[PDB]
């Protein structure tokens, strides 16, 4: 309920996953066709926290990489929500989150190659877009990834970014989160992270794509699923818990899987940068003639 | 061992509180109240749940309970004077983060161990929707006692104003008799009795006095009047208060209440995982409350509007008074220049 | 409901009463203006023939 | 509403009563006093005495 009661031009449908106390909800104009959903204000937010969310409008309709969350100008209905704040206009996925297509019974064990690959060469290439405007979004967690049916194909996109850092005016915006369960131990500590947090969220997923579960101890909270995992051996991207309640490292791929018997041999070592513990080492290898690190490298060597 | 008189605000919804000492006075924390209301205090008509209104006699000591417990009990309602209509000025409490989750993602699995909590306050959300109603409901009632009784109260002056009133033409007839029965007892005797020309006038006033008077009939612009809202108030009682549909609500409680309880009852958890449901009953509180939230400000408005109206007749009934004593006066003490006179115009010849 | 018709007409005759009575006096002390006015101008020729 | 009907003209056919009572226990004691401070100068009836 964003209130409005502006007449009736537009109308919501549904709302949307996190955000915030009535996050964006699916606007769709009863009249035209356009169903573009916008975010909506929390309540009084607070005085210092007015300069946060005009902050997020701001860089949001800096990015226009169709291939994440774009930033489209806000309708007629403009106005102000709870208290003096704006809105945030943005194009609007029926392909749910990606958390559905994990969900899937189908791919209950992983998806399938087709599907798997078609999130690195979008992911991949969005969440590159951010860092190409020192935008890093840390929070790459899978209920944050839209899908769309862009003419045939899927079409992931990143979505969100009311949690991400940058560096013009608007340092990070939120230290904690909620249920984490995809993100780089970095902000576990809430020491000098870097900017590299986001290969780690990103690289987890990727493993679930393909086996259906966390990289480590699945359904484990993090609390303890950390310090279990807290040397985590070098180059390792599973630890599973044995039926005897045992713990067991490896550094390969578990089975099954949907990956062809070739693109095992990259995909195991890409995880493998991807999912290093040690923050400025994820990948150092930072080649000099692609401009990107051995993490870009491999991705593009496979697509 | 403390006061805190909680007082509800029949403007905002709001239910400030203030711990008052034991020797503040009302009107001492009355200017406390326009700190955290902005109503002037000359404009701080606070009503208990008795419908009574303030209270400038007693200090601040009279708000203390010791019946039922002594606290969460005895509040009293602020109401504003100037204010003649209550817009949207109140607020209402957020589900936080926490329900949000349940709102927002609607449908999504959330471990029940998470859940005993997110459901649980969103019923306390629920419930507290509903109680909250309740305590705005009162509010009306309370006012609502005030305009009943600030009608009885001009019509007792009513009863007195008419009644007042025919003293007054009593007494013209009882004067017009007897001030015109001296001119004929007097034309008679211009040359036998006794003739002056001084009192020619003199009395010749008095009749034309008695006349430009009569205010029995004057009353019409007041009886027809305060009846008109004498019975317009009562038939503003037939209208629905707002706890007609607070039932409807107190519905939605007990589903929520349902939900909560199948979500420990229920065959195991510590591993269940489901929230779509609780949007049920989350979704139709919100938009009865604001239905019926409204919707009684509105029958209220109607309310507080008539006792200004009382209010405002209220000194013209003081003007009748005094307007028909003023004459009831005068007239009285006439019979002086009507009879004294008399006697003071005996002794013409009573010394020849 | 039947018995309160009775008493209301009962008491109907005894509102006669009243205002009988009420208007018995209102009518004699009314025209007792004359014995207390008349009586003065009947009582006042007593010099205004020396 | 009959019996009623009269009430408040029975008791406004009082308030008649005790207003015209009022103007007349003032009128009739009235005389008492200007006949008392003349019964040896103007004229002292005796037979209106009573
Ligand atoms: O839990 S189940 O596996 O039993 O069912 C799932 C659904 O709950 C879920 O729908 S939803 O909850 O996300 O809204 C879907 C997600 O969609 C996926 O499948 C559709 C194709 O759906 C086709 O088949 C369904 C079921 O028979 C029909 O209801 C659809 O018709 S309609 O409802 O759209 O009008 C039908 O769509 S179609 O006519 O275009 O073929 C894909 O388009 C999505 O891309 C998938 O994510 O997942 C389970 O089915
Ligand atoms: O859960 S569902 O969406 O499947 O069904 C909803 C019901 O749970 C919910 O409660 S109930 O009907 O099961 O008891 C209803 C009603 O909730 C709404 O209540 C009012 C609006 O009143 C609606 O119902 C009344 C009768 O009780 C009708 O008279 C109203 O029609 S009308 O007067 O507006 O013309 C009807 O309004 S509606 O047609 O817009 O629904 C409001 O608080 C909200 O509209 C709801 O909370 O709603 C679903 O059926
Ligand atoms: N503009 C959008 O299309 C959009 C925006 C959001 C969103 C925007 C800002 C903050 C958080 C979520 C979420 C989803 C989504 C989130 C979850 C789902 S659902 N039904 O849970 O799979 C569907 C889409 C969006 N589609």
């Amino acid at each position: 309920d964003p209130e409005f009661g502006a007449g009736g031009p537009w109308e919501m449908r549904e709302r949307l996953g996190t955000g915030g106390f009535g996050n964006v909800c699916l606007y769709q104009h009863r009249e035209l066709d356009l169903k573009i959903a916008i975010k909506s204000c929390r309540l009084e937010l607070s005085t210092k926290n007015r300069e946060r969310w005009c902050h997020e409008i701001q860089i949001m309709k800096k990015l226009n990489h169709a291939n994440v969350v774009k930033a489209c100008d806000v309708p007629e209905e403009l106005n102000i929500l709870i208290h003096d704040v704006p809105l945030l206009a943005m194009e609007y996925c029926s392909g749910g989150d990606l958390r559905k297509l994990l969900n899937k019974p189908e791919n209950c064990c992983g998806l399938k190659e087709s599907q798997i690959l078609s999130l690195l060469s979008d992911i991949g290439s969005g969440i590159r877009y951010l860092h190409e405007n020192k935008i890093i979004h840390r929070d790459l967690k899978p209920e944050n990834i839209v899908l769309q049916d862009v003419g045939g194909k899927i079409i992931h996109k990143i979505i969100d970014l009311g949690y991400a850092k940058d560096v013009d005016q608007g340092e990070l915006c939120t230290e904690f989160v909620g249920t984490l369960q995809y993100l780089a131990p970095e902000l576990f500590e809430n020491k000098p992270y870097t900017a590299t947090v986001d290969y780690w969220s990103f690289g987890t997923m990727v493993f679930e794509c393909i086996a259906g579960y966390r990289p480590f101890l699945h359904h484990l909270q993090p609390f303890t699923w950390h310090e279990k995992i807290k040397k985590k051996d070098p180059k390792c991207i599973f630890a599973c818990e044995e039926m005897s309640g045992e713990v067991r490292f490896s550094s390969h791929l578990p089975q099954p899987n949907s990956l062809c018997s070739l693109i095992v041999e990259p995909m195991e070592n890409w995880l493998q940068l991807m999912l290093n513990w040690d923050p400025q080492q994820r990948g150092g290898p930072v080649d000099l003639t692609l401009k990107q690190p051995r993490c870009f490298v491999l991705m593009d060597h496979i697509l | 061992n403390l006061k805190i008189v909680h007082i509800l605000n029949m403007t905002s919804a709001k239910i400030i509180s203030f711990l008052l000492p034991p020797d503040e006075s009302l009107h001492s924390l009355q200017s406390r109240i326009e700190r955290e209301t902005g109503i002037n205090t000359g404009s701080q008509e606070l009503l208990s749940e008795t419908g009574i209104s303030l209270d400038p006699r007693k200090p601040a000591s009279q708000c203390v309970l010791d019946g039922v417990r002594g606290c969460d009990s005895y509040m009293v309602y602020l109401f504003d004077k100037s204010k003649t209509v209550y817009e949207g000025p109140f607020a209402s409490r957020s589900l936080s983060d926490c329900v949000n989750y349940i709102v927002q993602d609607s449908k999504i699995q959330l471990p029940i161990i998470q859940l005993r909590k997110v459901w649980a306050e969103a019923v306390h959300y629920v419930s507290g929707l509903k109680e909250d109603y309740s305590r705005l409901f009162q509010g009306q009632r309370a006012a609502m006692l005030s305009l009943l009784r600030y009608n009885a109260n001009l019509t007792k002056m009513k009863n007195t104003l008419i009644s007042a009133s025919q003293q007054l033409k009593a007494k013209l007839e009882f004067f017009h008799k007897s001030i015109q029965l001296d001119l004929e007892r007097y034309s008679e005797q211009m040359t036998y009795g006794i003739s002056s020309e001084k009192m020619l006038k003199a009395w010749k006033e008095m009749e034309e006095k008695a006349i430009h008077y009569a205010e029995v009939g004057v009353i019409g612009y007041l009886e027809d009047q305060i009846m008109s809202l004498h019975a317009e108030i009562m038939e503003l009682q037939k209208s629905p208060y707002g706890r007609r549909q607070g039932d409807l609500m107190e519905s939605l409680e007990q589903r929520a209440i349902d939900l909560y309880k199948q979500l420990k009852h229920r065959p195991s958890d510590h591993s269940y995982s489901d929230s779509t449901e609780m949007v049920k009953i989350i979704v139709h509180t919100v938009q009865s409350q604001d239905r019926v939230l409204k919707e009684l400000f509105g029958h209220l408005s109607k309310l507080l509007g008539c006792k200004q109206k009382i209010i405002d007749l209220l000194p013209k009934v003081e003007v009748a008074l005094s307007n028909i004593k003023e004459a009831d006066n005068t007239v009285m003490f006439m019979q002086g220049k009507r009879q004294k006179e008399i006697w003071h115009l005996l002794k013409i010849a009573c010394t020849q």
